[PDB]
């Protein structure tokens, strides 16, 4: 089994008050079953879409989860991932510099 | 200049929760253009790029029939694989395969591919000669002997050298405004103090297509491979990709560091520095 | 365009 890599980032450089897309890219995992929530201030965002399940040359799977969002100075965003390799869900915070 | 077409098959068993799910996606280079999911309400091959939409009903009928047949083939394969490894009917297992062709700028075949993995481990692969097989273990040798007896490799060779190359060339022409357009990275360097003693320099590449890119930091002209944090290239969601590379540098030494970017869409490779 | 003769393993 292979545990997911997780990156949380925006489609465009973040600018407060300007609509954007919040991305959670999960990759490098096996087996393929996985659960992902996007969070706003700790609460699940309901309107989340995802890409079609694909896999890399090393057979590990990858998926993009995404939602439209308008970042602000104080709103906190994160991605929460569950996978059989994880004893508890893994939360990765959005850092607009990464 | 070079291009690839690849189809990706996944079948996942789920005892107690129905029959094994079958998924296919197809790519040209880094562009997903078709998908199939047996768990969909009305499973069919579906377009995912505009330039495949013009294919007519006969195309979609054939593609959907192939995927529906494959759903059953892969369920039989999963049953056989469980037996080959003396496994219980209670466990979940995964069968994956990927196949297709690579062509050069003149549209000629560079090489073909067809390989398989079971529970994430390489199982059997068609060799580059498109005539012989490499089996990972004594279970895959059973598959190999079966496929040798039935001359499967000759069917794959005919497909890979013929239809695969010809239809890839068709797709590249029909989608030439995107598939044959390299979008260069937009690049910049950011500076992030860590402490009084050190800061991070981060070199950004944004908005590029295809995904292949080289991003490196140099210190005094020497590559900083061991000291560079390199994130995996990641999709932006608008067909393009993003990547960054970062180095931790002593305060005041920023101008010893240069970031170097190579990408198909760039007229010339870029050299960047921190510009306060 | 897909290959139509995927064989059983």
């Amino acid at each position: 089994q292979r545990t997911p890599k997780i990156q949380v980032y925006s489609r465009h450089p973040a600018e407060n008050g300007k609509s954007n897309f919040l991305n959670c890219y999960v990759s490098g995992f096996h087996p393929s079953d996985i659960e992902v929530d996007l969070l706003k201030n700790g609460e699940r965002i309901e309107k989340v879409e995802h890409s079609d399940l694909s896999f890399s040359k090393d057979w590990s799977f990858y998926l993009l989860y995404y939602t439209e969002f308008t970042p602000t100075e104080k709103d906190e965003y994160a991605c929460r991932v569950n996978h059989v390799t994880l004893s508890q869900p893994k939360i990765v915070k959005w850092d607009r510099d990464m | 200049g070079s291009h690839s077409m690849r189809y990706f098959h996944t079948s996942v068993s789920r005892p107690g929760r129905g029959e094994p799910r079958f998924i296919t996606v197809g790519y040209v280079d880094d562009t997903l253009f078709v998908r199939f999911d047996s768990d969909a309400t009305s499973p069919a091959k579906e377009p995912r790029a505009p330039w495949i939409e013009q294919e007519g009903p006969e195309y979609w009928d054939r593609e959907t029939q192939i995927s529906k047949t494959n759903t059953q083939t892969y369920r039989e394969s999963l049953r056989n694989l469980r037996g080959y490894y003396n496994q219980s009917e209670a466990g979940s297992h995964t069968l994956q395969s990927m196949y297709g062709c690579d062509v050069g700028p003149d549209g000629r075949l560079l090489r073909g591919h067809n390989q398989y993995a079971y529970d994430g481990k390489d199982y059997i692969a068609l060799n580059e000669d498109l005539r012989s097989w490499t089996a990972a273990d004594t279970a895959a040798q059973i598959t190999q002997r079966k496929w040798e007896a039935a001359r499967v490799a000759e069917q794959l060779r005919a497909y890979l050298e013929g239809e695969c190359v010809e239809w890839l060339r068709r797709y590249l022409e029909n989608g030439k405004e995107t598939l044959q357009r390299a979008d260069p990275p937009k690049t910049h360097v950011t500076h992030h103090p860590i402490s009084d003693h050190e800061a991070t320099l981060r070199c950004w590449a944004l908005g590029f297509y295809p995904a292949e890119i080289t991003l490196t930091w140099q210190r005094d002209g020497e590559d900083q491979t061991q000291d560079t944090e390199l994130v995996e290239t990641r999709p932006a969601g608008d067909r393009t990709f993003q990547k960054w590379a970062a180095v931790v540098v002593p305060s005041g030494e920023e101008q010893r560091y240069t970031c170097h970017v190579q990408h198909e869409g760039l007229p010339k490779p870029l050299t960047l520095r921190w510009e306060p | 365009r897909e290959f139509s003769k995927e064989p059983e393993l």
